[PDB]
């Protein structure tokens, strides 16, 4: 009983909580992970008109 | 990682088991008898 | 039976079909339900399985007994053999639809004359239409009308290169916003996903953005709005979409302060999102039970609310008559919904105590096993040792 | 919240004796009608009491189509209601005891009535207002006849447990 | 007692499907499914005819999804001068097009690709939602045949890298290299079983797979394009000689031969333990399972490969499945 | 865009809907009540 | 009765034919038939035996010519321990010879002709009487295979030109693009129809067939005779998108593309509205009738595919039909 309440409040700590849970705690203050990015630039193009 | 709240068959038996092998020496639990009762009040005070 | 008081003719009632009286003579009937009984292999167990009711079948003896009875029995096999179904007076079942099978007319003139019998085999025929099953839905709304609907609505009035020249940039940022709070909706709710869609989503909404000429057509602003909210709405299943709608309809709620026109080019983006959105958050709430028959009201009455709220504004000075229609048509539609899942879902019913009592307890009372006692935590306060001495529990319905 | 959950309201209902009771040499009989309250500063408002007693009496005094004869029946009085060609319960409305005929001695006749008022009344049950209906005839003469018709109802909140057979619906009238 | 099935078409609900049955193989690219319904007539009246040729269908089980057609791919109207006069109905998946439907890619020669983004070109020229899982694979050379089927060229493809092409029960397509890992029962003989039948055959296992290929590579040519690209595989639970040797369709790289050379040896093996059971009353296929049948000794894991729900108008459910290590 | 005459069934179930969900606060129409006459007599208007 | 059935062989007629059945196709390049007999046998006696493998066989339907031979392609003895001892024959159209020999062509290749030029000097190898009446198509390229069955041949240019090719009631070779026109009956439910099993199907159908081919001729030859020739037709009936692809087996002309492309449609459409219809007691295959089938509202004119007379010594005396629109 002393381990079940300690360990459900350490799965309620930033610094302790899982990775499925860390993120729900974080969305509910305006913070999401970074997605993936893409590569951008420009392209110059010539040929007849 | 996670652990979450139990089930409650699974959680009975696992009393159960328990109860019997470090009590009375793996011998079965024969409903109606008053091991019976301690084993389902104990349970009772898990889930609570 | 029982005294020497009977009347026979008091308690069997006169046989009849298709409205020619006849004597009858005798009266069966076959009931049943049709079962699956099987037996496993080596097993001491065996099973069962109720699939359907049996059709009856009923079988009648008659006697004709007057002179010229050859007449009335030769008249009233012409009435057997016609077509289709006709009612039928059964002596002890009452009047009751069936269908001619088979009939045996015997008859001699010798061994019996001056009697002839007639054995009848019918057979139970209800009527069924001809389309093979037509019956209607009430598990889901119909989005698709009103989807269309506010498509009219903002394409009639939404064309930024006809309001007045300096106007168009402001009327241009507003639908720029309206997009991003979608977006942010979107990028919430789908947090801890790492497919490979999320990232094309992403980049997506990012190219949309950037670009500066993608909001000059009617055609480009819709398409955009529409197909956004669709990705949000398939992001999460249940209440996970609760607080990121509210948002947003709270977002929608401002009116322009332009003049003219200008002004209906505005309130169109604004007007043209709530409506959407509701219509989604109306869809959120059919996915979820409902706790109790109070609470289940009480989030369809703040829908109603917002429906009836847009219809005035498309009303208010026949500024878009067919959009009124559609929206008070689809507020009679929700409720049709809303209404039975609150009431019907899971059929709850408040009991009555003679005190207070365990969880455990109460659920093993009620339907006949404790394990269903996890249900009752949702509906009912107290604490687990103490619910009562009211329980709002579940019909049985055995 | 509060544990008044159940919002379902009740409409107006028919009551017994409304609009008073016609007297005449045989006897005394009553009016049935609907029944209007009124307030201290006018505002009358209807009464919507005794639902299922007020259900039962539509039931009864109202003719069903009548049967084919084979001889036909002018338009205006063949029975019955045209509402009832939309409902899906797979019911049609009305009573039939006013449709029985003098058969027999009086003995029979009676007998049959009776039959019609069960087979009427039964489909309170149907609709899930009353668990069970029964009807009680008596001739004790050639003029006193009497019969008494009885309804079983149940309370709005369940107190019961391990009926034998299934709560009805619609109790939400409690009658 | 709770319609432990329903079916859907379009939105309005079967309420006399007299008949029904469901099927879902792995082993090929879409399952299926037929009902069986009562239809009327009156001469001399009216009749309201549907003859839907193509709508969408959706058959839930005990409040479960099972099926997602894309419906209606066939109506006969079977009739009969005696027993009676009724119809019946069949269905497939949602990537019934790509079964039945010729390629028309915008040019019909990869330069360099993966085989992942030539799938979805190649499906997404009727808008079936891919489910993609597996493992990249880049090919420098790939030429779909001209004028080939959508399930041939995918089948092919994907048969040398050993991903199974199967659907899900949602509507989608679900490429794979294993099992979805969903833990099952434990059908234990005596407990559920009704009936069973299982086999061992020897005419369809090999103990040695030998594989042959050139090499296709920008510049790759002589002894290490033509004689050099050979790999053997072995089984070695066969414990006799039985050779197979197998040509290779496509750029033959050394990793690629022993992929294929794999996929064979799993077609094989499943081949050679194929096993039936009946579990009486009414998740997925590829689950995993506990099985026993001491009268042959069946002690070990096993992985459905196909499953069947199937029902009758006088009571009698069933379900069948094809179980396999 | 169009809106045309809705047909007998469609439309009385609109009524009987509208009618139970604002005035008898979602009861269900018991036939032969009187809430059932006033429906059918509401609907008979909204035809003609 | 007046003999509603007559067979004739070699011109002795056939009294004991215990049962019969007889069969004509438009689908096909010849009839069948199969008649039972009753032989008797006493032992220790003189027995007379004709097994006669090959005769003319002749087939009279009430009064009517119904197949002509030739006859005798095969016969057998079933017999057995109980219940008795019979002899079966069977026969084929006039044409048997053409779909069981391989072509012995003078040369093997034509220079320049047409279709019918080669279609004469192709079967008359074996006194078999040409009955044209389609139209004539010019092609500069014909070279039929080495080897290869007279009846692939014809059938295999036919379908390229969109020619039906079928035997007649007479012993001819009949070659048409289209019906008899010969008005027939008016089958109505209600009237003569037994069982009717009408269908339709989505899977043979295609909404969208394209061609492609080569030219051949002798100044054409290059980019106007690679990339050039290739034509698309298109069914409209399909609602759907279910491209498909076909190669042309010959000397492509743009005219000759869309002939192939209209047969495939033709042929397609018609497997997708099969009926079979039972009419009771016992006139030509490809004539015109009206069907009534209100239950699924057929009300539209058909024209028959096949014919079958069918007949037993006991309950029976039935003709079977396989209509398509």
């Amino acid at each position: 009983f002393f381990a079940f309440a300690e360990q459900m409040w350490r799965e309620q700590d930033p610094r302790y909580a899982c990775c499925e849970n860390l993120v729900k705690m974080a969305a509910r203050r305006g913070v999401y992970p970074k997605p993936a990015q893409f590569a951008q630039g420009y392209v110059r193009m010539t040929g007849v008109p | 990682c996670t652990i979450q709240r139990p089930e409650p068959q699974a959680l009975r038996d696992k009393i159960a088991t328990r109860f019997s092998t470090n009590v009375l020496g793996g011998a079965e639990i024969i409903p109606e008898s008053n091991e019976f009762y301690v084993v389902t009040l104990e349970y009772a005070m898990q889930e609570e | 039976m029982a005294g020497p008081c009977y009347n026979p003719n008091e308690h069997y009632l006169p046989a009849s079909f298709k409205g020619v009286p006849f004597d009858a003579d005798s009266s069966d009937s076959e009931h049943g339900r049709n079962g699956a009984e099987a037996e496993f292999v080596f097993g001491e167990r065996t099973g069962y399985a109720d699939l359907g009711i049996k059709i009856r079948s009923y079988s009648i003896r008659a006697r004709f007994q007057t002179n010229d009875h050859v007449a009335l029995s030769n008249a009233f096999i012409a009435v057997l053999e016609s077509t289709g179904p006709g009612l039928l007076v059964h002596p002890t079942r009452g009047p009751v639809m069936a269908a001619c099978r088979s009939a045996r007319v015997t008859d001699s003139k010798v061994d019996a004359a001056g009697v002839t019998y007639i054995d009848i085999d019918f057979v139970e025929a209800n009527d069924t239409v001809t389309g093979f099953g037509l019956v209607g839905s009430l598990i889901a709304l119909a989005l698709s009308p009103i989807i269309t609907a506010t498509e009219e609505s903002f394409k009639r009035y939404y064309s930024p290169e006809n309001v007045r020249y300096y106007n168009s940039e402001t009327v241009i940022a507003t639908m720029a916003e309206a997009v991003q709070q979608v977006q942010t909706g979107y990028l919430a709710l789908s947090g801890n996903d790492t497919s490979q869609e999320k990232w094309t989503i992403v980049r997506d909404f990012r190219n949309v953005l950037i670009d500066e000429f993608t909001f000059f057509d009617p055609a480009n602003s819709w398409n955009v709005l529409r197909n956004g909210f669709s990705y949000l709405d398939s992001a999460a299943v249940g209440q996970d979409k609760f607080t990121i709608l509210r948002n947003i309809i709270n977002w929608s709620s401002s009116h322009s302060e332009l003049d003219g026109e200008s002004a209906d080019a505005q309130n169109a983006i604004f007007s043209a999102v709530r409506v959407l959105a509701t219509a989604y958050l109306s869809k959120a709430y059919m996915e979820t039970v409902a706790s109790t028959v109070n609470e289940g009201l009480a989030q369809y009455d703040q829908i109603a609310a917002i429906l009836e709220q847009e219809a005035q504004i498309a009303q208010e000075d026949c500024h878009d008559n067919e959009f009124f229609l559609s929206i008070r048509e689809f507020s009679v539609s929700v409720a049709r919904v809303m209404v039975n899942r609150a009431y019907n879902s899971p059929a709850l019913i408040v009991y009555s105590f003679p005190g207070t009592m365990h969880s455990l307890v109460v659920a093993w009372e009620i339907f006949g096993d404790a394990k269903r006692s996890r249900e009752l935590e949702g509906r009912n306060t107290g604490a687990p040792w103490a619910i009562g001495p009211k329980v709002i529990a579940e019909r049985v319905r055995a | 919240n509060f544990e008044t959950a159940d919002r379902r309201k009740r409409f107006w209902t028919t009551q017994v004796a409304a609009c008073g009771q016609s007297s005449d040499d045989c006897g005394d009989c009553a009016r049935p009608g609907l029944q209007l309250l009124c307030n201290g500063e006018g505002r009358i408002t209807i009464a919507t009491d005794n639902y299922v007693a007020g259900l039962a009496l539509n039931i009864l005094l109202t003719d069903a189509s009548k049967a084919d004869t084979g001889c036909g029946w002018t338009p205006g009085n063949r029975g019955g209601f045209w509402g009832d060609s939309f409902r899906s319960d797979n019911m049609r409305s009305g009573s039939k005891i006013r449709q029985v005929t003098a058969r027999g001695s009086m003995r029979e006749t009676v007998a049959l009535i009776r039959a019609y008022a069960i087979d009427d009344l039964k489909k309170l049950v149907a609709y899930g207002v009353a668990k069970s209906v029964d009807v009680d005839l008596t001739y004790q003469g050639s003029n006193k006849i009497d019969m008494t018709i009885m309804i079983q109802g149940v309370d709005g909140n369940e107190s019961r447990v391990g009926l034998t057979g299934e709560r009805i619906a619609n109790a939400w009238v409690w009658s | 007692m709770i319609k432990p099935m329903r079916i859907f078409i379009g939105g309005e609900e079967l309420e006399t499907y007299t008949s029904a049955r469901l099927q879902r193989t792995k082993k090929q690219l879409t399952g299926s499914l037929t009902v069986e319904i009562f239809l009327n007539y009156v001469p001399s009246k009216p009749v309201i005819v549907n003859a839907v040729r193509g709508k969408e269908i959706l058959v839930y089980v005990m409040g479960e999804l099972a099926f997602t057609g894309e419906g209606g791919s066939d109506v006969t109207v079977n009739f009969a001068k005696g027993q009676g006069y009724s119809v019946t109905l069949t269905a497939r998946g949602r990537t019934k097009y790509l079964v039945d439907s010729s390629h028309s890619h915008p040019t019909g020669s990869f330069k360099d690709t993966s085989d992942r983004k030539v799938i979805e070109a190649l499906v997404k020229e009727h808008k079936v939602v891919l489910d993609w899982q597996g493992t990249e694979v880049k090919e420098p050379k790939i030429t779909l045949r001209d004028g080939n089927r959508i399930f041939n060229e995918i089948f092919e493809r994907c048969n040398q890298n050993c991903h199974f092409a199967y659907e899900t029960r949602d509507g989608k397509l679900l490429v794979t290299d294993g099992t979805t890992g969903v833990v099952g029962e434990d059908i234990v003989l005596g407990q559920n079983i009704l009936d069973f039948s299982a086999e061992q055959s020897e005419d369809r296992a090999n103990s040695e797979i030998t594989v042959k290929g050139h090499r296709v590579a920008k510049d790759v040519w002589g002894k290490n394009a033509i004689v050099q690209p050979v790999q053997s595989v072995a089984d070695s639970w066969v414990g006799a000689n039985i050779p197979l040797t197998i040509q290779h369709y496509g750029d033959a790289t050394n990793e690629s031969l022993q992929r294929r050379a794999k996929f064979e040896a799993d077609r094989r093996a499943a081949e050679s333990k194929s096993v039936n059971v009946t579990v009486f009353h009414v998740w997925d296929i590829g689950n995993i399972h506990y099985v026993e049948i001491p009268p042959e000794g069946i002690f070990d894991v096993m992985e459905c490969v196909s499953l069947t729900y199937s029902v009758d108008a006088k009571s009698t459910l069933e379900t069948q499945l094809e179980l396999a290590p």
